[PDB]
């Protein structure tokens, strides 16, 4: 809750800007995040979890049509209850 | 999105949005370039090369002169110093 | 003249080449010392970098890049890598002789690390005044070595390494409120008297 200036560094996530946008690393846990001016979250994310993220970017597969495997497990056919 | 889509898979787009009639917004002093470095060499920087071999970004910059420093861009003649 | 010795005590600590302990608590990527100083050619650019590393703990492990003889040989997680082998391989030495690795890479230049966190890069007569970073510049004056990048002495070493980080968009490191006692064992005086 403690409003922090920019950048900062702690606990190995870099918080950073990087070409007039705002980003976020952590090479160390495999991903980074940044946001662009008008507001586009974007998230880079490693090989290492092939078949594991599972959640709103969906699963890390070669597959798109398997990739709604809801917090249960569960095949669905709507983008929105899941 | 569909040009930073089909940049991600490793074939890269250009000049796109010179007749889109559409920008993405920045602040003051940049506007949208494409692939341009992330070690955008600043006004407060060492002068090192050869580290920085990490990919190509999108993303809004400076001029070609015009070095950044504190969030815009200024001539390279008026770097300041610090204490 | 004798040969000096950097060292890196601990996580956030730093001997200079004439003797100088102080405190920098940083984040982001540093020079730890080069040649390319103002008017000489540049040969050498060993750099340090650390994450999670301004409060010490169990984490900040170290990344150490070093850039000689247009090669790019880093180490870190126990091993050394080599990302691009430097032309004259004659010099070149690898000495895994215990906790350490040994590192020659030239007539006047060798480097060590405990594999853990310890950098005590260590320089011939050659030099004498030759380098700067954050070890100084090497001339036997001990008080120069706080010369900033912008070619100044200051007194504050927390505001010193921030002109010496790489990316100059990353994070600069606070000014933290002097204390003898850090963050556990300000007030908690017991457990000071067991680590005292
Ligand atoms: C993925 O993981 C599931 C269980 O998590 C496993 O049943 C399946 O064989 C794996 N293969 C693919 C293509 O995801
Ligand atoms: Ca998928
Ligand atoms: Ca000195």
């Amino acid at each position: 809750d403690q409003r922090v200036s920019m950048p900062y560094a702690s606990k190995g996530l870099y918080l950073e800007t990087e070409a007039g946008y705002y980003k976020l690393s952590g090479e160390a846990y495999g991903f980074v995040a940044r946001i662009d001016g008008s507001g586009n979250f974007q998230v880079l994310l490693s090989d290492r979890y092939f078949n594991k993220t599972c959640g709103l970017c969906g699963n890390f597969n070669i597959f798109a049509e398997d990739d709604f495997m809801t917090q249960e497990g569960t095949l669905t056919s709507d983008p929105y209850d899941f | 999105e569909y040009a930073r889509t089909c940049a991600q898979e490793g074939m890269v787009l250009y000049g796109w949005t010179d007749h889109s009639a559409c920008s993405p917004v920045c602040p003051a002093g940049m506007e949208y370039r494409q692939c341009v470095s992330p070690c955008a060499r600043t006004c407060q920087s060492l002068h090192i090369n050869e580290m920085c071999q990490e990919r190509c970004v999108d993303g809004c910059s400076c001029p070609e002169g015009q070095l950044l420093d504190e969030g815009l861009c200024v001539e390279s003649t008026e770097c300041p110093c610090v204490h | 003249v004798c040969d000096a010795t950097c060292s890196t005590i601990g996580m956030a600590h730093y001997l200079t080449f004439d003797g100088l302990k102080y405190l920098f608590p940083g984040e982001c990527q540093y020079v730890l010392v080069q040649d390319y100083c103002g008017s000489n050619p540049g040969t050498f650019r060993i750099l340090v970098g650390n994450k999670g590393c301004s409060h010490p703990s169990v984490k900040c492990k170290k990344r150490v890049t070093i850039l000689v003889e247009g090669g790019e040989i880093e180490l870190f997680d126990g091993e050394v890598n080599v990302k691009r082998p430097m032309k004259d391989e004659t010099h070149f030495e690898v000495v895994e002789s215990g906790r350490y690795i040994i590192l020659l890479l030239g007539k006047a230049l060798s480097v060590v690390w405990d594999r853990h966190l310890s950098i005590s890069v260590v320089l011939k007569q050659t030099y004498q005044e030759k380098v700067c970073g954050l070890c100084g510049n090497f001339d036997g004056i001990q008080n120069n070595d706080l010369t900033s990048s912008n070619l100044q002495v200051e007194e504050d070493p927390v505001d010193f390494g921030n002109s010496w980080k790489v990316s100059s968009q990353c994070a600069d490191t606070r000014k933290v409120p002097l204390d003898s006692s850090p963050a556990t064992c300000h007030n908690n005086i017991m457990k000071q008297t067991m680590v005292d």
